RNA sequence: UCAGUAACGGCGAGUGAACAGGGAAGAGCCCAGCGCCGAAUCCCCGCCCCGCGGCGGGGCGCGGGACAUGUGGCGUACGGAAGACCCGCUCCCCGGCGCCGCUCGUGGGGGGCCCAAGUCCUUCUGAUCGAGGCCCAGCCCGUGGACGGUGUGAGGCCGGUAGCGGCCCCCGGCGCGCCGGGCCCGGGUCUUCCCGGAGUCGGGUUGCUUGGGAAUGCAGCCCAAAGCGGGUGGUAAACUCCAUCUAAGGCUAAAUACCGGCACGAGACCGAUAGUCAACAAGUACCGUAAGGGAAAGUUGAAAAGAACUUUGAAGAGAGAGUUCAAGAGGGCGUGAAACCGUUAAGAGGUAAACGGGUGGGGUCCGCGCAGUCCGCCCGGAGGAUUCAACCCGGCGGCGGGUCCGGCCGUGUCGGCGCGGCGGAUCUUUCCCGCGGGGGACCGUCCCCCGACCGGCGACCGGCCGCCGCCGGGCGCAUUU
RNA sequence: CCACCCGACCCGUCUUGAAACACGGACCAAGGAGUCUAACACGUGCGCGAGUCGGGGGCUCGCACGAAAGCCGCCGUGGCGCAAUGAAGGUGAAGGCCGGCGCGCUCGCCGGCCGAGGUGGGAUCCCGAGGCCUCUCCAGUCCGCCGAGGGCGCACCACCGGCCCGUCUCGCCCGCCGCGCCGGGGAGGUGGAGCACGAGCGCACGUGUUAGGACCCGAAAGAUGGUGAACUAUGCCUGGG
RNA sequence: GGCGAAAGACUAAUCGAACCAUCUAGUAGCUGGUUCCCUCCGAAGUUUCCCUCAGGAUAGCUGGCGCUCUCGCAGACCCG
RNA sequence: GCCCCGCGGACGCUACGCCGCGACGAGUAGGAGGGCCGCUGCGGUGAGCCUUGAAGCCUAGGGCGCGGGCCCGGGUGGAGCCGCCGCAGGUGCAGAUCUUGGUGGUAGUAGCAAAUAUUCAAACGAGAACUUUGAAGGCCGAAGUGGAGAAGGGUUCCAU
């Protein structure tokens, strides 16, 4: 019963919620268990990085996030074959691949392609048998470089460009800002009709 | 806390404060929302104006990202820059002005409540209100639209 | 401060495994200590008690300097009967008064191949810790 | 998190996802088909040799069978194959070497056995783990003062506890070490060839389902495909462009769940009508034909020392005696409430009892009263003294002196220190290199230092001086205290 | 404990009305009923403040306490708040004086200054003629209180005006890569949970409201799955009387 | 469901729908109960709407929390 | 000259404290405040209490508080317990035909009355209306109060 001003609710207790309902006293356990697993793995994979093979960079999707870059899943296949690294190798010195990616624009493809090859300067690859290198890093690189690289390798940061204060020209100006959205809109909307009665002239005046 | 609620009081009263003519009944007046177009109308009516009822075109899978358009109004416009800028700017012997990118900022429309203080600035954003670029360009400064 | 996450501090615990204890534990659980001429010979502080052992009542009605023999370890019941600790019925019959073998010190010990054994072992850790706190 | 949102809903009550974003974890792959390779493939059996609790490896057999109605190698949508030309090569894996590298993470795992220090002195007590003491900061150990037991209440009596403590035994992965062995090419470019899952998709209709709304998913029935196709693109339909994936075959760890089970730790939980129904010979006794239902019920004492013996009685049961600190603990025995009863003492009693107010009488017990104001000052008598004021010598303290001196502090201006630190949506064709990061300048701030200079010293602070007060010592030796 | 005088009916409950010929209550012990979770509102306390908050994750050689605590900052993703309005496409909160003009709307272009309008009330604050007085007179200084009267007016209230969005009536003017079934502007009304120099966020406590077993005890009923013809009803088989 | 020479009879002391367990602490505008003390304030049985008339919503009546202001003085004493 | 024959002059002010003046005081349902009212447990604290006697329980003992309640003496008991500052709650009973356990008045009452019936003597025995033996009087009356079985019971059979 309603009694004077209030918000109307309509809570969703009406099944046996009571049987399922999760708790959270694990949690210290469960985060003490985790910490224990990733410090076991990091162990295991030494020198290899802790968190885990490298990721290119992407750009988030929709008009929300598309200002903002992060980590992908992996490398498109477009990426390693411009950094020259076959799609088999890649996982096995830590590189991560995704074929399901496409590039559709270059400067995302050459922002992977630069992140690629910088990450393969900064690898030490340890030869396959100890006594015999062959094509591996240098013993003195491997002795004493090699470590165990934490935390992201290579994190993705936002870069943003510094743009100088500069002086603002005539045209700049006089740009009409707020029409050309206005009339931009209406383009867009009226170019289909706009077509239509352009089109159904030409046939009316031929 | 327990030992200060209602309940420590009313030890020893009987109704327990629910009276002992009406008493206290399990839902005398349905449960929940109930009656709200019968007995409990006038509540309903008062409180809750619009409550029943249709109105509008309805919209299936309604993607909120893509109606995102976060607003800043011309007042605070300054504060998105340090305010070495700001100063530095203002006694700039040049008419050089600072370029502020509110999409930088996390904002993507200019919207232009409050005043400006008087000195060239460039802004740029997604959209613009008509009195936020009359505003930009009152103190001379431009208006620069990006995607 | 006790650490070991697998150790209990519960008190039901403690005391009902004490109080279940198989006897080969129990024989543990009823140790005493040895005198100062044995404590200083072998190097060991307490042994388990057993039958054929001499020892003092230090505590309780029967405290006193007399060396009697262990006559009875009786571990279901944590007790140990000593030849003259022993007291008068009703009818006159003669019965042993149980004494906790806590209470009581070993003047001599019964000898034989399993204690010296237990002994050198016990001496040669105590002297290890050393080894340890220096 | 989106989100009680888009949406669903007698658009009522109510219901209700997803995508993007941030995380935990992260791992990818295999067939059929299409082809090419002399079925190049597999199972079983017999024998021998070697590792060798059957796990197998190989060799053999004019041994058997499966299999062309298709086994295996290559290959799967990320393309693939062959040929040519170029480039770079000799790898990978499994089982037994030995020695044993190895926080494997709290020291690989499992089991066993051990490891500090008071029962000192005095006393309390039935017993003590109580109390007091144990020179010099010292009873002693402490990487151990968790816990439990022991006749209270114990770091030091005992088990234990702490410890990258010891010893022994067993088990497993890794690390290098001959082999029993198997297995062994790859990448690039060009030309040419190859390329896909059907009573399935899809359509109608029905029923269920969903937030999915002119139908989200599922199924039945009917219809029933295509190959520049097919699916999807959250409003039915036609046309058109575009985006995006490639269904109708299959495998795959992690992050996730866990009121059963095997072990284990803990708790601001309950404390025998509580907590599980169950602290106990509890899913027991008992009930019901049965499915099923389902209790009540813990405590002597430190130790049985569980009351010898005498005596009355047929005995149950008593009276003595005895054990014990206690039976005023005697075997459903710690404590032992109320209701109710017996007895004893006192009081009362014909308006049922009981009750409020007021007094009176009696009784119980208390004050234990039963000679019952002390405190301060002054006067008088009668004693005694470490004797008072004042003054001197030490020590301490309080207050004052920043125009007493250090120390310092508050703030301010100038020059300047540590390339000082940190930040900055300031600038950088000084300059460096791979088209940006560096490194610089500037600004702000802080921190340090350095001269002048700066108001003030309960912000903190010493020495010195002045005053006052106290204390100890000296003198003061009696009209004083 | 008893005596006497005066008073004095049995409580709980429902009820207009209970000592009731209304119900419950023989007696005593122990148990016994507004809880907790989520949500929401307001009020109060605390922190920070146009912000605020790590609650999820991670780091600290995990682990008596410690399942705590501390830290993160290119972990603030995200929530709520800082912007409303419209069904939506969308649009989206600043004006007043000084001039120089044009136009005659009662407006429009330029330079300036100022900077969230005005009116009535308004805690407080500011100024203050005049006063009060010392042993007396001459004029002064330090120097409080009384003070008519005036001024700046917090918050808040009311009223007028203004600004944004929807909608309507009206009427002209302007823009250009889109000369358009294009875009923008004015004025007068009216609809809005708006603006008009922010007040919120997190945490805690209380009270109220609700969904939940929901203060405790209570139906007649409904559903799912099972157990029964040892009684009894009926058929059959095989016996007995 | 059975079974009924039919009484809604009988179907294990149960029959106009057996018994057992579960759903289930089913719902109840209805009945009963609802546990310490003192202090201060203190009602309503009326309005309107409701398949409403033993109930609610609504206004009234209540309390709590405040807040916004008004009103001080000749005086340590006495004294306009 | 401010001080000085005298070197001194009570209490106060847990400011959440203390003090003064005036008016007021009914109360169901209900609201609010205070509680040095009460229970249980947690963090602090009381160099707290306790085998020279804790909790509990009893009390014609002594008192305080309007009250909720509390303190102390005595008795019993035999191992633990409490004050203060905060924290937390399964926190206060007279009732619910409340739950479980216990106990009364009724009350030494109703009752121990269906089917004809017992008596004498002896034995054993502590003890005889009731057991056993003997004698007598009776009943069942062969459709039995007789002799054997089925089902069901499950040792009830037999001896001591
Ligand atoms: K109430
Ligand atoms: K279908
Ligand atoms: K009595
Ligand atoms: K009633
Ligand atoms: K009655
Ligand atoms: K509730
Ligand atoms: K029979
Ligand atoms: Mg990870
Ligand atoms: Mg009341
Ligand atoms: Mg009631
Ligand atoms: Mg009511
Ligand atoms: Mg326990
Ligand atoms: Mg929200
Ligand atoms: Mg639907
Ligand atoms: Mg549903
Ligand atoms: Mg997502
Ligand atoms: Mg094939
Ligand atoms: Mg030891
Ligand atoms: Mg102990
Ligand atoms: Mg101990
Ligand atoms: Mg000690
Ligand atoms: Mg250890
Ligand atoms: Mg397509
Ligand atoms: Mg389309
Ligand atoms: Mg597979
Ligand atoms: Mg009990
Ligand atoms: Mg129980
Ligand atoms: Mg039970
Ligand atoms: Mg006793
Ligand atoms: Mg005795
Ligand atoms: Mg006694
Ligand atoms: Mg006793
Ligand atoms: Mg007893
Ligand atoms: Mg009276
Ligand atoms: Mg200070
Ligand atoms: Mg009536
Ligand atoms: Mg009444
Ligand atoms: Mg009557
Ligand atoms: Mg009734
Ligand atoms: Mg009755
Ligand atoms: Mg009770
Ligand atoms: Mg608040
Ligand atoms: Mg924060
Ligand atoms: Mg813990
Ligand atoms: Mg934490
Ligand atoms: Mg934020
Ligand atoms: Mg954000
Ligand atoms: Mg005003
Ligand atoms: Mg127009
Ligand atoms: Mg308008
Ligand atoms: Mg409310
Ligand atoms: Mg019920
Ligand atoms: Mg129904
Ligand atoms: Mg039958
Ligand atoms: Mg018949
Ligand atoms: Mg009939
Ligand atoms: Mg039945
Ligand atoms: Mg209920
Ligand atoms: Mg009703
Ligand atoms: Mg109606
Ligand atoms: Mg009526
Ligand atoms: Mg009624
Ligand atoms: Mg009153
Ligand atoms: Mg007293
Ligand atoms: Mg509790
Ligand atoms: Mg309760
Ligand atoms: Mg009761
Ligand atoms: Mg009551
Ligand atoms: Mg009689
Ligand atoms: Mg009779
Ligand atoms: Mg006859
Ligand atoms: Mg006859
Ligand atoms: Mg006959």
């Amino acid at each position: 019963a309603p009694s004077r001003n209030g918000m109307v609710l309509k809570p969703h207790f009406h099944k046996d919620w009571q049987r399922r309902v999760a708790t959270w006293f694990n949690q210290p356990a469960r985060k003490i268990r985790r910490r224990k697993a990733r410090q076991a793995k990091a162990r295991r994979i030494a020198p290899r990085p802790a968190s885990g093979p490298i990721r290119p960079i992407v750009r988030c999707p929709t008009v929300r996030y598309h200002t903002k870059v992060r980590a992908g899943r992996g490398f498109s296949l477009e990426e390693l074959r411009v950094a020259g690294i076959h799609k088999k190798v890649a996982r096995t010195i830590g590189i991560s691949v995704d074929p399901r990616r496409r590039n559709k624009s270059t400067e995302s493809l050459q922002a992977n392609v630069q992140r690629l090859k910088e990450y393969r300067s900064k690898l030490i690859l340890f030869p396959r048998k100890p006594s015999a290198p062959k094509k591996g890093d240098s013993s003195a690189e491997e002795l004493k470089l090699a470590t165990q690289l934490t935390g992201p390798v290579m994190p993705v940061r936002n870069v943003y460009k510094k743009e100088k204060a500069r002086v603002i020209t005539e045209e700049e100006k006089n740009f009409k800002a707020f029409a050309s959205l206005r009339m931009a809109r209406a383009n867009a909307r009226l170019f289909g009709i706009r077509a239509k009665r352009a089109k159904e002239a030409a046939e009316q005046d031929v | 806390p327990s030992r200060l609620r209602k309940t420590r009081k009313l030890r020893g009263h009987v109704s327990h404060g629910h009276g002992r003519i009406g008493k206290h009944r399990k839902h005398p007046g349905g449960r929940g929302n109930a009656g709200g177009l019968h007995h409990h109308r006038i509540n309903f009516d008062k409180y809750h104006p619009g409550y029943f009822g249709k109105v509008g075109m309805k919209h299936y899978h309604l993607k909120r990202n893509q109606s995102f358009c976060p607003t800043v109004n011309l007042d605070k416009l300054w504060t998105l820059v340090s305010e070495q800028t700001r100063v530095n700017a203002a006694k700039n012997k040049t008419g050089a002005a600072p370029i502020i990118d509110v999409v930088r900022s996390g904002y993507y429309k200019v919207l232009g409540k409050g005043k400006l203080p008087k000195q060239p600035v460039i802004v740029k954003a997604k959209f613009f209100s008509r009195r936020a670029e009359e505003k930009i360009k009152s103190v001379g400064g431009a208006c620069v639209l990006v995607a | 401060m006790k650490f070991n996450p697998f150790v209990t501090s519960d008190r039901s615990k403690n005391r009902k495994r004490h109080f279940n204890a198989p006897s080969h534990i129990r024989r543990k659980i009823m140790s005493s200590p040895l005198s100062k001429e044995l404590r200083q010979k072998y190097n060991v502080r307490s042994m388990p008690i057993r039958k054929d052992d001499e020892v003092q009542v230090v505590r309780g009605h029967y405290k006193g300097q007399q060396i009697g023999k262990v006559v009875q370890v009786y571990r279901k019941k944590y007790v140990i009967y000593i030849e003259r600790v022993q007291r008068e019925k009703a009818n006159g019959t003669t019965v042993h008064v149980g004494i906790h073998p806590s209470k009581v010190v070993i003047t001599r010990l019964k000898l034989d191949k399993d204690r010296k054994k237990i002994l050198e072992r016990k001496a040669k850790s105590r002297q290890v810790g050393k080894e340890k706190g220096k």
